[PDB]
């Protein structure tokens, strides 16, 4: 598949995030327990709650589509559907809202993705959400200064950065330590205090954010100069226009 | 035939039924099984005899939480159901042995009623079904027990509710799959105001049959609204056949190839490969490491893309066995396929636009609700001209129990009565059989 | 020169507007703001008086971790916190809506024909003037025929009256001038000749019912109230039996056959009668705004005054209350009428088209849409990338999408002289913006945006319509903020560049050219600022009939 | 037969046509001419090609006084009417040999369109007639002149108006006798929302034909509403026969006896004497110098009194050649006959009550208008179940020119087109002939 037109670094990064045969660069290690803490849906040690019984205990009648589509493991078990949500700064965060939803529906099964200017969300069965969330948090989808895990009070994507290069957060979930140059998550994504903070690594430096970003800007790569990407968007405009007429 | 196209027809197990049938043998205007389904849904009513009896004994009539103390009437309606049903049938029919059906269900607790077809060929619309059914049961109950002139108005309230003070039959103990003509968002929309959960209940959650019934009702409405007239008619018919009727086994085969491990993106890649293999699209220009595709048949490209969009919903929401993400599939299947190809998405962007508002109105505070409560007449999901709602019906058929407003919650009276009717329950069987029967008359 | 938004940005923040960093969390939360401090204090007083908790800054999350900004009302030097632009807190905004809701236009042409044919009586300037004195006593709720009638208090209903207009100068001259909207006085000479030719010898009433009645009841009251009191004044002034068969023809004409409602009724899911915001087409909203007859040598000022009228009515009052409610949608609308931001972008587009093509001179086709809407979309997006303080001001993507696409769509229509190609430029701007920044608006913002290109030129039953006939009930537009008032501006734009006296209905344009309205429709943004300052005096209050 | 009754049927000149016809042969459920009229009403549209051309040339589209400067388009539509109508007809029809009709009138300024009955048998209601007609004409005008994508939306505005911003086709240059389904006062009301001036225009002011068309539409709606089901069916059928079909020549003979010098009161005296002579009523009790009449057949008494009410309208409003007093005749014919007899008036007081409100709302400031703008769906005149509005149609047929809102003012487009259709213009002929044809099948 080709995913997206264009000849800039931005365009190639957008293709890479969509392409399941591109290996997402892993930038940091997070334990399974600390991913459950950041999510905030269950306590370490708590069994997965269920919304319905396991599919095996259901005995549904014959349906060729059900028989051909393998359920994800959380669906087999009857897990609740839960979420993880991110905000990405317009000052060169690596991922951005539509790049996420497009990539999630190429790489992940059983996925409900939503895009907005200040937040982007995925909802799926709980145990599968924990495995996807580890990849979202450990890889180049995430920078701990320019991206934020936030289930509410999302304001910041369009704000000036603070003195430390950190995006605004009304609830201060991610704290940069000026003495150490590392960021710690000190609350879960809905803003409750964690018993012990989770290290998220060092912010990426400016050269690496420019290598990895998927936003076009006049002080980076401008969209108007990626003339092949612009030509495809204008083509889809004109073809939709003519098709609705005759 | 006005068009040259032919399609191969399959069953709900993916086995060939009839080869090379003219496309117009599936048209709502020609297929006799689609006529029988539209006339059946115009004329069929569910009667809750147990609900009438309980409303009367408790004086709980006229809408939620309402009661009139002192007006209670204790009548053995369920115990005398046979005699009441027979008396109501004699009023509902036009002649003895015509197409009127009155059948008890649930040991007399419910009745399936099919008002005779001849009453509709002399009516402007479809309200004779609840109105003639309600009055025949109200008069049969008053006659069974000799209810007095002073008390009979309580029977009327328990059957049809607060109408005509309310515009709707608010609190009624009868139900239809159609809703009142005043609630149409525009003229021609009545076959669109049919709740997704009602289609999933009548088809017993068989995914292909729920998608077929929804596509039949949606694209039939597109005829009545004039959208399938003239330049646009072939686009609508091709959408019916490929997205709703599994023409050429394309939705089935894309689901088979992507069910084990697939995603919305893997279904897009398989559909683009199959459109190129079949000559529906071709490379028009090369840009830098990017092929621009064109087509000389936009209606057929739209129909292949629509079939892919239905298979992507079955793969994504079937994998989660959770309907909610159908709003995301309907958005990003279309968004991704435009940047994958340089061609316009399904319904020229109108599926994507329906899916942006449907996503918002199924995950926000402002309105909407879960996927099952939408319909082609809802303000959020009326905008695509038949290509979106049938995928919601497929996703709700696949849902294993994630919804509070499930078909068990909203549609149990519809389920018990309408799933008895073979053409509503298994319309993919009956409409393909009828198309093969008329194939040399088109 | 400085971009037009620089002064407002320099007022909001201590940094120059180009600066990329700031500091947060040290402003004391809500305590930084005069208006939030007024609200905290008032909440405690409210909750004690009534015995139920109410406004409390410690419920939920703590506002004011960043600067709570002032806003400049565009075209003014007035700066206010955004709460002063919320319609609940702004009596000028409430009055703007009451003056539209309580107005209907009612012909006298059928009525004069019933008088001459069925009754066999004469109509002249004299009998019209006598009728207008009679209906100006009756219309606010006072009696003209029966004994023992009880009446409305004249000072509670001092804003209700009836005027007339006609294209026939020599009648408009012969009727007492207190009752006449004089086209030659109110409009420049070229627009006056267009409008008089459209009306011809027809004579039309502009009827305003009392604001206190509109507020008690609803928009569908207005044409009924108007017709009852026209009916009583036709019986009194022309000497009918007080209730004969001919009286029914005056009722049918005033209620149905010669009435112009400001809005038409709505479908049941959003059930509403006439004269509600969702029924007002975009062409009528541009003709209600009176900037066209004052600011006609500046098509950008005329178009942006229409955007301000429509963003406030359709997003704040209509979508943000009638169709939702709560805190609502103040700043989704204020983005289109504050800080001179839409003004900077639209003046750039107008200059681009005047230099390249000449106004109204470009081919009316897709080549012009692709040229102008792409150039103006990139200009507006570049401003948010060059000025960090501008991006932090219009912080929500939906606000930026509506402002950039309004400038692109208006500029396209200043080139073509046709609103439909301006609408196609609005949708192209959305698609380019979404790819440039990898975001657009809120979760549901581009439902109409993605249907948009395909429905601009469709001709199908519920798809095809010229933009001037569309409104908040066009199906794709029925739900979402950040579009409707901007579409009213695009509807105005080609007509302001052509010099046309009206956009869609010349009777509506003349009906608001009247200094006896409470709100001043020639200066909508000035009025919003007066209301924000608590300096506007609305009609409708009950002070005269309540204790001191 | 369910009922034993028979009636004798006459033409509009008072001559016998067919004797001893079973009552059910006139039922809307059985009579095939009533079926053809109702299906005709559903599928017929008038197209004003001159109006479309003038709206385009002036840019005056979207409702009263509306105009878009700079959108004018000058197209020779009436000069190319034949080609445009043929191209529309090929999109409107389903097949080559169906019942689609497209016929030019007025040198090409108007077209009569009858959409094929088959599009209705797979539709919920009747809006396919204006919506299929409108799109086929919009597409045929665009194709005739090669109108560009940039300008074609003005053709759509000139044909169908401000829809869908307005709920109705506001400013449209097409017309139908039915109105949109959202305007029904209740479900089942659509055959009642037909302006009295449109029935009088269609029937060319022939009094008996206007009364027969109005009664067939009103009483057929009574079946669709369920009012004519069970205990009430015979009442409704006898009303149709005696008040609307001149059964037994009762209406005609009352008018002949009272036409020269009679009043409403002289008609009442004759009808009471005729009821007594036929055995429909009999003296039950003597008070002091006053006979109290009784009946063993309330439905038949009601029918005879209904025939007298129609005759009283024709005598009273025919003598004045002025329709306004029909409101008075409907009130006092019923008020006088109850104190004349001790028996209940037509529709058990519901005609009298409709007449009270109709009188007020045709002589006051509050609403209504002249007789011609009422209809069975109007709030003022919906209350009687078919026994009032046909009299208003007979009164407006008899008006010689007293009304400002006359049929020439409100219904000219409907007159030109719909009076071409023989079964709309002369329904009494066709429904009589059909009843004779099926008389042995009852
Ligand atoms: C969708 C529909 O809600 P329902 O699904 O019918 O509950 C509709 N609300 C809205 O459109 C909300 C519009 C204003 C709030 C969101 C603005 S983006 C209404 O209340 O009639
Ligand atoms: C009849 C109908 O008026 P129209 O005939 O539709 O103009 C209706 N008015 C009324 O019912 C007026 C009732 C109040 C005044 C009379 C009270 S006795 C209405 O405005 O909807
Ligand atoms: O977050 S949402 O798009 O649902 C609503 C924005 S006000
Ligand atoms: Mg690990
Ligand atoms: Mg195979
Ligand atoms: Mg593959
Ligand atoms: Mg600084
Ligand atoms: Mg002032
Ligand atoms: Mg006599
Ligand atoms: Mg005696």
């Amino acid at each position: 598949a080709q995913y997206y037109p264009g000849t800039t670094k931005v365009a190639q990064n957008r293709r890479n995030f969509c392409n399941p045969e591109y290996e997402l660069e892993k930038l940091r290690e997070i334990s399974d327990e600390d991913v459950v803490k950041i999510l905030g849906h269950r306590a370490p040690g708590e069994e997965y709650p269920s919304v319905h019984p396991p599919l095996e205990e259901m005995d549904e009648p014959e349906d060729a589509i059900r028989e051909m589509v393998e359920p994800i493991d959380g669906a087999k078990a009857g897990d609740r559907v839960r979420y993880i949500q991110f905000t990405d700064s317009m000052y060169f965060a690596p991922a951005q809202p539509y790049v996420r939803s497009r990539a999630y529906l190429c790489r992940y099964r059983g996925a409900d993705a939503g895009t907005l200017s200040g937040r982007q969300i995925i909802e799926t069965r709980e145990r599968d959400l924990e495995k996807i969330s580890k990849e979202l948090l450990e890889t180049e989808f995430f920078d701990p200064a320019r991206s934020g895990v936030r289930g509410k009070s999302v304001h910041g994507h369009s704000l000036r950065l603070d003195e430390d290069g950190m995006m605004f957060d009304m609830l201060r979930r991610q704290i940069y330590n000026k003495d150490t140059g590392r960021v710690e998550m000190v609350k879960n994504q809905i803003g409750d205090e964690l018993d012990e903070p989770v290290d998220l690594g060092e912010p990426l430096d400016e050269e690496t954010l420019m290598e990895k970003t998927t936003i076009y800007r006049v002080d980076g790569e401008a969209y108007r100069d990626d003339v092949e990407a612009v030509e495809i968007m204008q083509r889809i405009h004109v073809l939709r226009s003519q098709g609705g007429f005759n | 035939a006005k068009f040259e196209d032919k399609v191969d027809l399959y069953d709900d197990r993916g086995n060939l039924v009839e080869e090379q049938v003219p496309l117009e043998a599936l048209s709502p205007l020609r297929n006799p099984a689609i006529k029988s389904i539209v006339q059946g849904i115009k004329r069929t009513v569910a009667v809750n005899l147990e609900g009438i009896e309980n409303a009367l004994k408790t004086a709980k009539v006229g809408g939620p939480a309402c009661k009139i103390m002192g007006r209670e009437l204790d009548l053995d309606i369920v115990g005398n159901a046979e005699s009441i049903a027979a008396a109501a049938k004699e009023m509902i029919q036009v002649t003895e042995d015509d197409d009127t059906n009155v059948e008890l269900l649930g040991g007399g607790k419910r009745a399936l009623v099919q008002v005779p077809s001849a009453r509709f060929d002399v009516a402007a619309e479809y309200s004779a079904a609840p109105l003639v059914t309600a009055t025949a049961f109200v008069q049969a109950i008053i006659n069974e027990f000799d209810v007095s002139m002073y008390d009979a108005n309580m029977v009327k309230a328990a059957v049809l509710g607060r109408y005509p003070q309310s515009v709707e039959y608010m609190g009624a103990n009868i139900a239809t799959m159609l809703d009142i003509p005043q609630k149409l968002e525009g003229p021609g929309y009545a076959l669109r105001n049919i709740m997704v959960n009602h289609v999933v209940a009548a088809t017993l959650k068989n995914t292909l049959q729920a998608a077929a019934l929804s596509t039949i009702l949606e694209q039939t409405a597109m005829f009545e609204m004039g959208d399938a007239v003239g330049a646009f008619e072939r686009m609508h018919l091709l959408g019916l056949a490929y997205q709703g009727m599994n023409a050429d086994n394309l939705v089935f085969d894309l689901v088979k190839a992507n069910g084990k491990e697939g995603t919305v993106g893997s279904v897009i890649a398989d559909l683009v490969e199959r459109a190129l293999e079949d000559g529906v699209i071709k490379v028009e220009k090369e840009l830098t490491d990017y092929k621009v595709y064109g087509t000389d048949d936009l209606a057929m490209w739209n129909a292949y893309a629509a079939a892919g969009l239905m298979a992507a919903t079955m793969v994504n929401q079937g994998a989660a066995r959770a309907a909610q993400g159908v709003s995301s599939t309907l958005l990003y299947y279309n968004d991704l396929i435009e940047f994958e190809t340089g061609l316009p998405s399904v319904d020229f962007g109108k599926v994507e636009g329906t899916a942006v508002g449907f996503s918002f109105f199924s995950h926000s505070i402002y309105g909407g609700g879960g996927p099952g409560i939408f319909n082609g007449n809802h303000i959020v999901t009326r905008h695509s001209k038949g290509f979106a709602i049938p995928c919601v019906a497929a996703a709700m058929a696949l849902d294993a129990g994630t919804q509070m407003f499930s078909p068990e919650a909203t549609s149990g009276l519809i389920k018990e009565v309408f799933s008895q009717v073979d053409e509503f329950r298994e319309p993919l069987k009956y409409v393909v059989e009828a198309a093969a029967e008329i194939k040399n008359e088109i | 020169a400085d971009k037009l938004f620089i002064n407002a940005l320099k007022k909001k923040f201590e940094e120059s507007p180009e600066e990329k960093k700031t500091t947060f969390y040290t402003l004391g939360g809500w305590k930084q703001s005069e208006r939030k401090t007024e609200f905290v204090n008032a909440g405690k007083e409210v909750a004690a008086k009534r015995g139920i908790p109410q406004y409390n800054p410690d419920i939920g999350t703590p506002l004011g971790q960043r600067v709570l900004m002032p806003y400049q009302v565009s075209t003014t030097d007035t700066y206010v916190e955004g709460d002063d632009l919320h319609f609940v807190n702004n009596a000028a905004m409430q009055q703007m809506w009451d003056d539209i809701r309580r107005t209907v236009i009612v012909g006298l042409n059928h009525a004069h024909a019933v008088i001459e044919k069925r009754l066999g009586k004469e109509v002249t300037p004299e009998t019209i003037t006598h009728y207008l004195e009679t209906v100006n006593h009756a219309m606010p709720g006072a009696a003209v025929v029966q004994e023992h009638m009880v009446e409305t208090h004249p000072a509670l209903v001092a804003d209700s009256y009836v005027k007339v207009f006609t294209g026939n100068d020599e009648i408009a001259d012969e009727i007492d001038p207190a009752f006449v909207i004089d086209i030659n006085k109110q409009f420049p000479e070229d627009q006056a000749e267009t409008l008089k030719a459209e009306v011809g010898d027809g004579i039309w009433q502009v009827v305003r019912i009392p604001t206190i009645v509109s507020r008690t009841c609803d928009g569908a009251t207005t044409s009924r109230w108007s017709a009852m009191q026209i009916g009583m004044s036709m019986i009194s002034a022309y000497k009918q039996a007080a209730g004969e068969a001919a009286t029914g023809d005056f009722a049918y004409a005033a209620k149905h056959a010669e009435v112009i409602h400001m809005g038409t009724y709505l479908p049941v899911r959003r059930a509403r009668g006439e004269n509600e915001p969702g029924g007002v087409p975009f062409g009528y909203l541009a003709d209600i705004c009176q900037s066209s007859r004052v600011n006609y040598e500046d098509p950008v000022r005329v178009s942006l005054d229409v955007v301000a009228t429509g963003a406030m009515l359709y997003d704040q009052i209509w979508l943000g209350s009638y169709m939702s409610g709560g805190v609502g949608f103040t700043q989704y609308a204020t983005a289109a009428y504050t800080d001179n931001i839409l003004d900077d972008f639209t003046y750039f587009g107008k200059e681009y088209v005047e230099d390249k093509y000449g106004l109204c001179e470009a081919p009316n086709n897709m080549d012009t849409v692709l040229d102008v809407a792409t150039e103006v979309t990139f200009y507006g997006l570049e401003q948010y990338e060059e000025y960090p303080a501008l991006l932090e001001d219009q912080f929500g993507g939906s606000q930026r999408a509506a402002v950039v696409a309004a400038a692109a769509g208006c500029s396209t229509a200043f080139a073509t002289g046709n609103a439909q190609t301006g609408l196609s430029g609005w949708y192209l701007s959305m698609y380019l913006h979404k790819e440039q920044h990898s975001r657009l608006g809120f979760y549901g913002y581009d439902l109409q945006d993605q249907c948009g290109a395909s429905n601009v030129f469709s001709i199908r039953g519920d798809e095809g319509l010229p933009l001037e006939l569309r409104g908040p009930n066009y199906p794709n537009y029925a739900m979402n903020v950040g579009h409707q008032g901007e579409y009213a501006g695009i509807s105005q734009a080609p007509h302001a560049a052509r010099g046309d006296a009206f956009v869609f209905n010349p009777l509506v344009k003349i009906a608001f050219a009247d200094d006896n309205l409470v709100f001043d429709f020639t200066n909508v943004r000035g009025e919003f600022a007066k209301g924000a300052l608590r300096e506007f005096e609305p009609a409708g209050e009950r002070a005269l009939i309540t204790p001191a």
